[PDB]
RNA sequence: AGCAAAAGCAGG
């Protein structure tokens, strides 16, 4: 069945760096879309991230410009997503959700799946 | 001289409105130039700028 | 007793930081000024950095300019160094130790002293 | 217009 089992957090130092993962099983992932949608606390969610099927068309919030790199590998049918440069706003909890299409544009950022952990620094 | 002045124009950027507080400057010129996308810990700010 | 114990050091991907501490106890530490030396494995020692008994006065080695941060606190009798752009050869052994003389120029980098820890990355 | 003051600039 669809789980989207994510992990590679923890606790970094401003400015550092890290390599956040996302399992996913029950579905064919090389069909759909992927999402990375963080949210802090106190404040609703935000997405960070929409990433194509071939790994091709990515886009990014109007902040993280040249601070990120979202990628994917079919293989093993998992979600890679480096974050650089963490500011101190970026401190919040991460989310990898698979978009209702297998589009990025078509419609805007919403999510009907499940969800795994997030850390904070 | 050295006491003598020097005239000039000074632009320098500005968030907060005026007429919050109109005494403070009988002098200025406020122009509006749009606005700045401030990010807050919840949403986006918006608020206009001024000159 | 004189004793140099450190700590702050671990894992972390190459371009982030690390903020090494150094605790020393047992003799006046304002009068003597300080070194950060390092060690590679396999190759002997390299310093790394030394500091004033001011904390006005710091050099670095000619690799490692612009991204190391030397300083220390006399309050806690401690010393701080924080790196940032960690580059994967600066992955080596770090040693804090304590100069013969309270100077910096005078004689050329070489201790006396004990020595705690160091990570790798 | 402005600066700043019990007098001057704002070119010679």
């Amino acid at each position: 069945q669809v789980q989207l089992q994510e992990s590679g957090g923890g606790m970094v130092q401003p400015g550092g760096s890290l390599r956040l993962s996302c399992l996913a099983s029950g579905f064919t992932f090389s069909n759909y879309a992927m999402t990375w949608v963080r949210q802090a606390p106190g404040k609703g969610p935000e997405w960070v991230s929409m990433v194509s099927n071939n790994g091709a068309d990515t886009t990014y919030t109007d902040s993280v410009k040249g601070r990120f790199t979202i990628s994917r590998d079919n293989a093993k049918n998992t979600l890679y997503l480096r974050m650089n440069n963490v500011k101190p706003e970026d401190s919040a909890v991460y989310y990898c959700a698979k978009r209702r299409y297998g589009g990025i544009w078509t419609g805007q950022p919403t999510d009907y799946d499940y969800l795994g952990q997030g850390t904070v620094t | 001289n050295d006491t003598d002045v020097v005239n000039f124009v000074s632009m320098e950027f500005s968030l907060t409105d005026p007429r919050l507080e109109p005494h403070k400057w009988e002098k200025y010129c406020v122009l509006e130039i749009g606005d700045m996308l401030l990010r807050s810990a919840i949403g986006q700010m918006s608020r206009p700028m001024f000159l």
